């Protein structure tokens, strides 16, 4: 999210890849014909000329290119009967150095591209990495696992949240949703309470959480148009139910 | 190698010796038996092969961070992978892990195995000693499980000619 | 460990001790020896090495799923699996499956067993003993299958030094 | 070989098979591994070594010969013969002796043994299933005594290799 | 285990016991250790390890199906599977089959043997027993290859300890 | 087996279970392995060849009987009786005796051992179980002589095979 | 070179990486504090980073 | 088994008995234990373990036919495949090969073997009976190949008792 | 083979014998058994199968070259390699390597292991000895630890058979 | 057990350990391995089987009680009586005996045997170690006799599992 | 087997007898044990295990045809392949390579091993017999390389029973 | 619609190229820009439909 809102807000060419080598230019070069072609077909409003853009969108590339590697750890080393995870580290490092790409629009230079790579790295390192990855890449930042009170926040504050989303796409059916506070809490610590007791996926559990909360009402929002209902603590509770550890134990353990 | 474990008043402690024994010579009597996982989350008390001792307890580290620490089943993730079409070798040692919630044992061999009502854990060659000694304790005293799992562990030092007066206790928080 | 599983009046049961022991100590008395498969349409006793014994029940459990729970089917593509070119290792322990309609014995060499006229199953280490008890018992008393099983193992526990009185025992329905 | 001797109701009873095993072929299989000693006052079964056996059945006799047949101090006076500074040879066979009063088992290693609360005593390879088998008919059918014998004997025989279905059996009024 | 095949007066019998030993017990004295093959064109007698007797059972009947039933051949293709570079295991057990033609052995090692004159074959602990039977009957009486392969049995059951009375016999036509 | 004395405030005691483990089997579990010699002044427990027991502790009495009952002399004299050019066997078993006066603890090869300050015996399979426990039970608790001995007789009868719940208490007022 | 002794010795671009973390507290706040000369010395260099971490190793795997 | 060859005279022959004896007891007495390769152009006898005798014949036997007959190479061809990274596991048997040119003996080992100034050659049990009695006659009087590779393998069957008199000689031409 | 090592007043030494001892033969007496690593910036004595010496000798070279000398973690970096799914065979030899800060020892079984407080080292077959006469003076005499080296290596010739006192020392810088 | 005695400056002392182990286990840990003999003015320690060791230690006193107590001579006319056919029990114990005069070391088969020049004797386990260590203290420090012991016995006792540090110390004024 | 290898005047000789033992028989006693290698370059000698000697042999000539007749280098080239993590089995036997320069020995376990001062090698069964004779001569007598290495053979052919006196020398040039 | 998912989940040491499908397949599922013969077309809003037996595997497998 935050390698995503920093193409959107500042505006360049943007692509995540989850480790051909070099399809990751050619694919950030075929999302870039929508930030010159979608702003200076509406700017500067024909006016065709490929041969006269064809330096124009490059000169975008060329300078303004994010690259998001997401889960790059699943490529260090520990791994003997398969070397080559330290393989395509190693046909990556042209692309963080500097090389020159051929796409279909025409040569593109990449040493002033902008890499980021996301990575658990729960099993290996940061050290765990080639040395020439490791000194292409000065930058270390580390986030936080998000807490009972990040998800209270999370799910309102935020533009596009998921009380707004659910809030929006059931008032265009003629009926009105109201989420109170003292029921954000009964949602996002039954979001937390989840993540303990399994994948802890993140906030991505809260979308599977709310679906199970409009479970009841985006089927029967049409028999029922007009009407303003409140989403507050003993609502959420008598929606879901009761989430424990399966047994585990019993089952394979003496 | 003598390592014991006793749970008692919301404390859980795992005591070990400290004689890396070879043959009947003694090539260091100050070892550490008992290490700490999960940044403090689980105690850890390996007892067997001093190379399959780690080979199981560095095993069982994996499944712990890949797993946010949940200790029951990381155990259970472990033996499953001795239980399949392909084996994982075997090892000639004992695991003695338990934490804030649970207490348990993993065998080299792939198994994993649960206290009896009093929770009691012990195993290495002055196993049974040492737990003849807590369970004595645990069942006719008012003692801290720190104090019995240091004393148990006196009891088989004194009779097992594999392990020493010299040990490392950790417990919980 | 002594498994025994009789049969009379519609009625099937299969019980087992709960002594685990290691060498000629005792590392717990209370496991559960017979568990349910396929939320409770089969019932399976295990007896064998505590890992070899699982990785052949798990093992079990699939072929089980995997076909409707169709016992007497499921067993045998079981034993299928080590009678080809490629076999899977070999499992020290042995199965006794049985259901509403069938029951069996599986070991981890591959092979599958049906009783004979009786319908009494047993194996592990006190084996024959319950066995001789239950055939004693069906041959000349009318006595509930579970009952039978009950005192059988009873029997058996009393004789060998690797075998308890605390039993775990599950009949169908 | 297999022989067991149940007791009640005033009756006392020893019953063995007639399989003599060798190697594993089979010399003989109608032999009388029981017999009766001091005027037929006296049953005598035994189990071992074909020779030993006899020989120790044999000094039974002497012993029961030279005290008006009290079978108890017989007993003890011969397993005492053992149990000297000097020492006997060390006969690989055990007996199973009983009289209207008594009922006890004696070893070549030289000590006498009593039955435990229910008087019932089994020896040979197929012993304790013989056993097994009578303890259970005892316990749980208010069958006759020797009728006990006479079923215990087969699910033994039926069992053990090494024990037939030819039965010798004597009782004592 | 005894397994012998008489062939006299364009009769082809293959008759075997039924007792299942394992160790010195018995798990079972029925089983049918004479099976028929191709819609019953070819008769086979197994002798060995319960498992790998089925491995190389079910593993000459697919030679069976693969090649018309053509029996002296799919014996030879398949002991070739044993002389390579790449070898199949090794299997603890004899098979004896035959057809109304050929009659064969084949071991789980890879080989095939045929009889001598008198056409004769038996397999199995009791081998030579019911095998000097056989050859005594065939060579001074006219007996039907039948009465004969179940009179041999009987001898053989009589005197190993590891084969019983109850027996299956199949013939052809 | 498993016995074990201990002793404090002027009381002695020994005692021991009553499990004859004979291989695997259990051919009795009501023994009593501790009795009372020269006029209920002497208590003794003797554990190992249920005859060789016998044969050691029937020795120590005709030397208790020889010497006014001198515990410490006879058991001496009883042990020189080994250190010579002649011989006496070596006796598989070992002898706990104490009387009001002293404790000790005597082997069939012939020699006497007195116990450490804390004047604990232990002897047999489940020895060192027992002891173990003894020794946390004297050195935490004002605990009775006898309660120590009724509790860590069972403590190791729960961990050896070999030893039961059945005991035999003999104390010295 | 302190950290290429006791780590991996990427050589020059080891540089980089130090000068990043030094750049790190004024490269954010450049805006708001406009038109200033600061010294980069030997005092400010220090509290600037911290110091090396020689890798736990023994602390487990060692015994 | 007993394989002999003598060659003098322009004569080559190659002679062994024909007992397939299994443990101590006797499979079949009249197998051909000398078959003819290449159309009839090399002599080949073979001693070991039926199975692996073959895995070792039927292997010289694709070295040949691959090879135009030239044994002396041949062999040696066929050595070296044991002789390499990747061995060919081992064979518990050798072969004795010969033609109206050379004549060899291999071992399943990998190693090719010629005979010394006298061209005898023997392998088997039996072997150096058969040897000795050969350079006998070869060396003090003037008899056919034939007469004494029969005469040798006689001298042997009558010293073996894994050997029979029933043989079957091949020569050249 | 003895090989020890101490470090005393900023000095570390490494000495070895140097008899290649064959069975009970000596095939050579003058071999290096402590040799230099990183152009001289580390020490290494070798004690086990002169194969098997190297094989991990030099095994732990590239682990230095690949990691610019870092003793203490290059060590570890080779244990590791023992401890995996797919292991590293079993080397029968040990290491002990010391630079100017560390010394250890590793097995090739795949483990580290640090000296205690005294800094001192032996492995190989006359070890302890060399081991205990080091203790013996580093702890009673102020010697240079070259001295001492070699004076504890001489003290072990003269006692293990296996063991010559042409050795060969090496220390830092 | 460890025992060893060095001499210097008209000072002989003897000392051991205390450690009386059985198998793995500790039955004694105080015990007294030397001892005063003939009125004060010899010392004797023993070393081997709790029993022997005494019958050992036991003969040569008597011996001694027969000459005048000439310590050489007492020795040599006990290795006597072994130097002959008349067997003797062959006792499983060694024995470090010396006077003012001398010093000296004994064996159960029979020899006796003078110290090399130091004058340093060490039988038991421990033994090389606790005289690896007195040698180098002697040939390398002008150390008390009496304290050299005391320091070899530790270095000794932390080497081996079967010694203590518990010690007893005997010398010669 | 007996090679042996002495190198005075510029002269270098390898002997070896031809004595091809089986078990304690004698299937030839005239075979090559010293070759030729690099068309007449260096001297071979071979001793071990017919097959494993030339699997050897071989894998000695490729490393040296690969490297220009390197001797000292190609040696270790061969060793190497035996220190990795993917071995070459093992070979039962060893090589004596000497040519114009040098002179070693290399065992199919995977090591080099050079002469020392007096440059003398032997291998195999008889070897330090030839071994103890060549120094006894090189020491003590001005005699050729060769006739040495001669006179040294024959000493080993009369002490080894299996070893003869009819061998191969080579020398060089 | 992805019929039989299952058959892609972990157990499966042979073939970790069953989670390799899974995770190829999560661009898809996720949101990113596939190159038709037609033009770019997007995916964040489409919609996916996953069928599966699960008798051996899980969801959470």
């Amino acid at each position: 999210e935050i390698a995503r809102r920093l193409a959107k807000l500042a505006n360049a060419p943007f692509i995540k890849v989850e480790a051909e080598v070099d399809s990751i230019i050619r694919d950030l070069t075929d999302s870039a014909m929508k930030l010159v072609r979608q702003q200076e077909i509406a700017k500067n409003r024909k006016l065709i000329n490929p041969e006269e853009l064809k330096q124009k969108a490059i000169d975008a590339v060329e300078q303004n290119g994010i690259v998001f590697i997401d889960e790059i750890d699943k490529i260090c080393k520990k791994s003997g009967a398969d070397v080559s995870r330290e393989g395509v580290q190693r046909d990556l490092l042209p692309l963080v150095e500097g090389s020159t790409v051929s796409t279909k629009h025409g040569m593109v230079k990449t040493d002033h591209i902008l890499f980021i790579a996301s990575g658990a790295f729960q099993v290996a390192r940061p050290s765990d990495l080639i040395p020439e990855l490791q000194g292409r890449l000065p930058i270390r930042v580390e986030l936080t696992a998000l807490s009972a009170a990040d998800f209270e926040r999370i799910l309102t504050e935020p533009h596009a949240s998921l009380t707004e989303q659910y809030k929006a796409l059931m008032a265009t059916e003629g009926v009105n949703i109201a989420f109170t506070t003292d029921a954000v809490k009964k949602i996002a610590e039954a979001a937390f309470r989840v993540n303990e007791k399994t994948e802890n996926i993140g906030a991505r559990r809260l979308h599977t959480v709310m679906e199970r909360l409009m479970d009841k009402i985006s089927f029967s929002a049409s028999d029922m148009n007009g009407q303003t209902v409140n989403i507050d603590a003993a609502y959420v509770a008598d929606a879901l139910g009761e989430v424990v550890e399966n047994e585990d134990l019993s089952r394979f353990i003496l | 190698t003598t390592i014991v474990s006793v749970r008692r008043n919301g404390q859980v402690v795992v005591g070990g010796d400290g004689q890396v024994s070879l043959g009947n010579t003694v090539m260091k009597g100050n070892a550490r038996k008992v290490r700490r996982l999960y940044n403090g989350k689980v105690l850890a008390g390996f007892a067997g092969g001093t190379a399959d001792a780690f080979t199981l307890f560095e095993l069982f580290e994996r499944k712990l961070e890949m797993h946010q620490g949940h200790l029951l089943k990381s155990a259970v993730e472990l033996a499953k992978d001795w239980r399949t079409d392909r084996a994982l070798r075997k090892l000639e040692a004992m695991l003695i892990v338990a934490d804030e919630k649970e207490s348990l044992i993993i065998t080299g061999i792939g198994d994993v195995v649960q206290p009896e009502e009093d929770q009691i854990l012990a195993i290495g060659s002055g196993g049974n000693y040492a737990l003849s000694a807590a369970r004595a304790l645990v069942e006719n005293t008012e003692l801290s499980a720190h104090e019995i799992v240091e004393k148990s562990l006196r009891i088989a030092g004194d009779i097992c000619v594999f392990t020493n007066t010299n040990f490392t206790i950790e417990e919980l928080p």
